[PDB]
RNA sequence: CAGCCACCCGAGAUUGAGCAAUAACAGGUCUGUGAUGCCCUUAGAUGUCCGGGGCUGCACGCGCGCUACACUGACUGGCUCAGCGUGUGCCUACCCUACGCCGGCAGGCGCGGGUAACCCGUUGAACCCCAUUCGUGAUGGGGAUCGGGGAUUGCAAUUAUUCCCCAUGAACGAGGAAUUCCCAGUAAGUGCGGGUCAUAAGCUUGCGUUGAUUAAGUCCCUGCCCUUUGUACACACCGCCCGU
RNA sequence: AGGAGUGGAGCCUGCGGCUUAAUUUGACUCAACACGGGAAACCUCACCCGGCCCGGACACGGACAGGAUUGACAGAUUGAUAGCUCUUUCUCGAUUCCGUGGGUGGUGGUGCAUGGCCGUUCUUAGUUGGUGGAGCGAUUUGUCUGGUUAAUUCCGAUAACGA
């Protein structure tokens, strides 16, 4: 099952006050790491 | 809801035999056309496919004004024992002609 | 007695809409696209065109064995008129109501948004459309309701050619905290043939053969055969 | 707008509960101690209320309930 | 060059509508929905029927309109021309009407056609046209408000449903500040269909008929777009901000 | 530049007020106010006064063929021929009735929780990538001095080309 896309979660919550968790989960996303 | 033994055995008589139910949803019609010269008014049709609805016996669709309802295998089953029937008898649905 | 012209129509018209909502209420979940309705005066037959038959005939038939029962028994005209056939659709990637329920069950069954409409997007594309447009609108996040707009292709918006070039579905889906609104629309391709395409082309668009190579003449010659 | 309650009328209007009787069979009916038996309340002329079905022996008429039918 | 003006020929040298981008509004709609999330109520009900009232109640202000203030008129006769459309209905009771007789009229009786280019229907429309009477008099202009009768729809007409007949005969003599719409078969005048409709148009949506004055320009008013420019504004001038 | 006007009169209809038991309610500059297709005698109806009905599915418990329950003639009662209640007895036969949960129905509240639809900005002429060019960057050019058009319509100029 597919449940959070990390991409769809940065480009909404960017400004939001999740911000700073989402962007943190993009780049595991990215990296790798 | 309160109704006479013989409504409730038509009803299922007919459910039994056709296996579908079909409603208009209308509780001052006076009586139900498929259900004529038994004189069962169309609300206790509805009603007592609700009762069967909350069993589980059947299985309900609305549309654009109207009640339509599709008979269960267990709702096969409680009927059959309902009314006694023997094993051999079968709605029309069943029957791949 | 008998009805006028007008009241005819006017019934046959609402006699197909409400068959069409029934059979889209009952059907969803079968990926449902359409009926459609041949008048004989020995039978009247209808067709049903949806992605998946399967589900739609039921086990050894039964469940159309049913519909075909319920029909007849709605709108009241003689046993033996009935008969429902299921037809799967020829291209399930150019139909607009197909894909939006297919987007509608992507989302009801907990996918992401995004990659949903994304990947209803490459779908639609990959099938051979021209473009498409998906507009979802709701309260996707939030107590505070917006939309998300993804867009892909070409697209037309006004005139006449709108009406036959542009395949659009709309739907809503029940989610925990509200109705989601689902759009979608798709431009069909150009295709001489009336299969997959409109066979007219678009006003605007002029197509200038190539003239073919001419030999220079040089000298008279005359050819007697 | 919000409902109003304004919760006052006459205080209670009671339902008609319907008396216990027990044994009503049996007033029917008197009894000798030869055996024979006699039908005290009158059975009405109608169709259907016509062996079973017994009338009302009201102080002042002729009552059967099935159908409504009334004699002084 | 892109194109503009005039003219010939020509039915026509700019017919009128429909559809209409990217982005937004805390715009309207939960009283259109068996669209719908949360609250509240659920047998002394905010459910649902029945009976009677109200939604129309009148010292006063504000909008959309109808009729008028007359002689380029009103009244009484005579003559003569349209177009767009509707019509006997699942539930569902309720259609359009020719012809004969009765009544002065609203109407009432008969007896026929039409599920419609077939019948109403050649849709004998109104303005308009030709004669008659009146004669600047709040007048035979205007028809508000009231009295007494008659008839139709309905289960039911009183707080008058609607319609007909006698009688009554108000303001109104062209309208302050301010303000709306419109460029040709257009504006205005005049009727006729459709929607609502058991009873039913001073509203709306369409259709014809009669048929103009003025203009082929501008950025003065109003508003909206561009370019340059200034900003301490960015919840964006309904801002920001200083001192008692 | 003009035509017909409205604003003045009488009346018809909507909106405020003021009255009322109730005079139900939404909408308030264009973009509310003969608008909700809203011309309401009853219904519509959502407001007020009074009175019936359950059309409270389903599960558990109780009670029940020695009867769970149903309806009703007369007199009283009522606006009423609602057995709605009271007196009186008759009738019905497991369909119901009492409690606990749990559901249903709402023209009830929130359009500032939503969908859909509609209106408005604006029916004006506007809007946006892709490769190139310029900037550390946000960003900019394309999308322009000028003529032309109803029109970012076209011609032209041109670090922009095609779209
Ligand atoms: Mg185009
Ligand atoms: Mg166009
Ligand atoms: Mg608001
Ligand atoms: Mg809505
Ligand atoms: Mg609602
Ligand atoms: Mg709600
Ligand atoms: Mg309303
Ligand atoms: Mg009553
Ligand atoms: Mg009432
Ligand atoms: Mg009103
Ligand atoms: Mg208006
Ligand atoms: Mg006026
Ligand atoms: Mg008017
Ligand atoms: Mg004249
Ligand atoms: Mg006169
Ligand atoms: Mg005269
Ligand atoms: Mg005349
Ligand atoms: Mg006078
Ligand atoms: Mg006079
Ligand atoms: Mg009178
Ligand atoms: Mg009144
Ligand atoms: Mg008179
Ligand atoms: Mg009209
Ligand atoms: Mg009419
Ligand atoms: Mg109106
Ligand atoms: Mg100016
Ligand atoms: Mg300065
Ligand atoms: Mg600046
Ligand atoms: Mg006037
Ligand atoms: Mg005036
Ligand atoms: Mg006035
Ligand atoms: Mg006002
Ligand atoms: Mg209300
Ligand atoms: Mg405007
Ligand atoms: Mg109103
Ligand atoms: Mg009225
Ligand atoms: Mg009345
Ligand atoms: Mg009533
Ligand atoms: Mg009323
Ligand atoms: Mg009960
Ligand atoms: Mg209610
Ligand atoms: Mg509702
Ligand atoms: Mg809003
Ligand atoms: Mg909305
Ligand atoms: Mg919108
Ligand atoms: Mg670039
Ligand atoms: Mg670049
Ligand atoms: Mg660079
Ligand atoms: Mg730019
Ligand atoms: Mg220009
Ligand atoms: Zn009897």
């Amino acid at each position: 099952e597919l449940g959070t896309d990390p991409y769809e979660d940065f480009q909404e919550n960017w400004n939001t006050k999740h911000s700073s968790g989402v962007t943190r989960e993009l780049m595991r996303e990215l990296n790798g790491g | 809801m309160l109704m006479p033994k013989k409504n409730r055995i038509a009803i299922y008589e007919l459910l039994f035999k056709e296996g579908v139910m079909v409603a208009k949803k209308d509780v001052h019609m006076p009586k139900h056309p498929e259900l004529a010269d038994k004189n069962v008014p169309n609300l206790h049709v509805m009603k007592a496919m609700q009762s069967l609805k909350s069993r589980g016996y059947v299985k309900e669709q609305f549309a654009w004004r109207h009640f339509y309802w599709y008979l269960t295998n267990e709702g096969i089953q409680y009927l059959r024992d309902y009314l006694h029937l023997p094993p051999e008898i079968v709605p029309a649905t069943l029957r791949r002609s | 007695v008998q009805i006028s012209k007008k009241r005819k129509f006017v019934a046959d018209g609402i006699f197909k809409a409400e068959l069409n909502e029934f059979l889209t209420r009952e059907l969803a979940e079968d990926g449902y696209s359409g009926v459609e309705v041949r008048v004989t005066p020995t039978r009247t037959e209808i067709i049903i065109l949806a992605t998946r038959t399967q589900n739609v005939l039921g086990e050894k038939g039964r469940r159309i064995r049913e519909l075909t029962a319920v029909v007849q028994k709605r709108f009241g005209f003689p046993e033996g008129s009935v008969e429902l056939y299921a037809e799967k659709v020829a291209t399930r990637g150019l139909c607009a109501i197909a894909q939006a329920e297919s987007l509608r069950y992507k989302l009801l069954g907990g996918l992401a948004v995004r990659r949903a409409c994304y990947g209803v997007l490459r779908f639609i594309m990959e099938s051979g459309a021209k473009g498409c447009e998906v507009v979802v609108s709701g309260k996707l996040r939030g107590q505070r309701a917006k939309s998300m707009k993804f867009v892909d292709g070409l697209m037309i918006h006004s005139g006449d050619p709108v009406n036959y070039y542009v395949d659009t579905a709309v739907r809503h889906v029940l989610l925990r905290q509200g109705v989601l609104g689902i759009k979608v629309k798709i431009m069909l391709p150009w295709d001489p043939t009336g299969k997959i395409g409109p066979k007219k082309p678009l006003p605007d668009h002029v197509s200038i053969v190539e003239p073919k190579d001419e030999i220079l003449p040089t000298t008279p010659i005359s050819e007697q055969k | 707008k919000k409902r109003k309650k304004k919760s006052c009328t006459t205080p209670k209007k009671n339902k008609h509960k319907r008396k216990k009787v027990k044994l009503a069979v049996l007033k029917y009916y008197k009894v000798d101690e030869n055996g024979k038996i006699s039908r005290l309340r009158r059975e009405c002329p109608s169709d259907e209320c016509g062996a079973g079905v017994f009338m009302a022996s009201h102080f002042d008429r002729h009552y059967c309930g099935k159908c409504c039918l009334t004699y002084c």
